[PDB]
């Protein structure tokens, strides 16, 4: 059984970097090639590229030669995603996927969010109770998403439950 | 020339 | 420019046959896109179907083959089963890129969501039982971050 396991979600500034893991097992990590694909609601799929993993050598998507880079730590089975110079814009879900040719295994993905790259300035006008207010009216929605989550998730639980009780 | 990616 | 079209969204039933198909903006497609077939089921769980136009993937069921039909790429599904809903999608190459269809959305008609479950090995069941929790812990931290995101600038302002 072939998997592939990515790090978890990572949040970060623009101009930050991320670093991205895809560890594989099952197979001889050496042995074929591992892709990257970045996907964003409702936007096609993109592929980033590919690294050759018996030599190392990368080939890049022109789009992301810039501040994306790949890496390997060939020891411990294990791909990396660098992306450099952060933009806002590269909030997205980034997945490995091994060759091939083409997306054969794929790993569950990494959501990498980049905040705000605007201008905020005008937030520094308002008082320090005005901000905390503002803060703290964010507070309900997230909790709502999460209780939405949490729900969904025993809606995916009971059917397995199901399955083995049957 | 077939396809250049690791397979 | 390498654009690659499929079908929006199809309906089937169970054991019945259906048809996907992949067409190219540069003409016809060849074994030279080397033709690769993906499936996408909720939460973003992506598994490769087909390779080099025709070569199924181990373990991926036999009802899935692929061909070329009529300069296209074709994915059929030989006796479709519920578990068979979707999104499936395309990917070719132009000789130096791969570019991704933008997917087509399979209904199997009839059926229960989750009644394939029940012909797994005990194994399988515990398995996908055991990572269910870390996943949705994942998603919560997803939904956290976003949350973080959006407070930043407030905090930010905060700390100046």
């Amino acid at each position: 059984q072939i998997q592939l396991v990515q790090s978890g979600p990572e949040v970060q500034k623009p101009g930050e970097t991320v670093r991205i893991s895809c560890k594989a097992s099952g197979y001889t990590f050496t042995t074929a090639g591992m892709q990257w694909v970045q996907k964003m609601p409702g936007k096609s799929l993109k592929w980033i590229g590919w690294i050759n993993t018996r030599s190392g050598v990368p080939k890049y998507a022109e789009d992301f030669k810039g501040r994306f880079a790949f890496s390997l730590e060939t020891s411990a089975s294990i791909a990396y995603l660098h992306i450099n110079n952060l933009k806002n814009e590269d909030t997205a879900t980034y997945f490995c996927a091994r060759e091939g040719p083409g997306f054969v295994y794929w790993g569950q993905g990494t959501l990498v969010t980049v905040s705000s790259g605007s201008d905020y300035e005008f937030l520094k006008s308002w008082t320090v109770e005005d901000l905390q207010k503002r803060l703290l009216a964010l507070d309900p929605m997230m909790e709502q998403e999460i209780e939405e989550i949490r729900q969904k998730c025993q809606s995916k639980r009971q059917p397995i439950l199901d399955a083995i009780e049957a | 020339r077939g396809y250049p990616g690791q397979v | 420019q390498t654009v690659v079209t499929q079908e929006s969204a199809l309906t089937t039933s169970p054991g019945e046959t259906v048809t996907l198909t992949c067409r190219s903006s540069t003409g016809a497609v060849t074994t030279s896109n080397y033709a690769n077939w993906v499936q996408e089921k909720p939460d973003h769980l992506f598994t490769g179907l087909i390779v080099g136009t025709n070569n199924r993937v181990p373990g991926v069921p036999p009802r899935f083959s692929g061909s070329l039909i009529e300069d296209k790429a074709a994915l059929t599904i030989t006796g479709a089963q519920t578990e068979d809903e979707a999104i499936y999608f395309c990917a070719l190459w132009y000789s130096n890129h791969w570019v991704f269809g933008g997917g087509t959305k399979l209904t199997v008609l009839g059926g229960s969501d989750y009644e394939f479950l029940k012909s797994w090995t005990v194994e399988d069941l515990q398995k996908r039982l055991l990572a269910l929790d870390p996943m949705c812990e994942q998603e919560i931290e997803e939904i956290r971050q976003k949350y973080q995101s959006k407070r930043q600038p407030i905090l930010d302002a905060i700390e100046a």
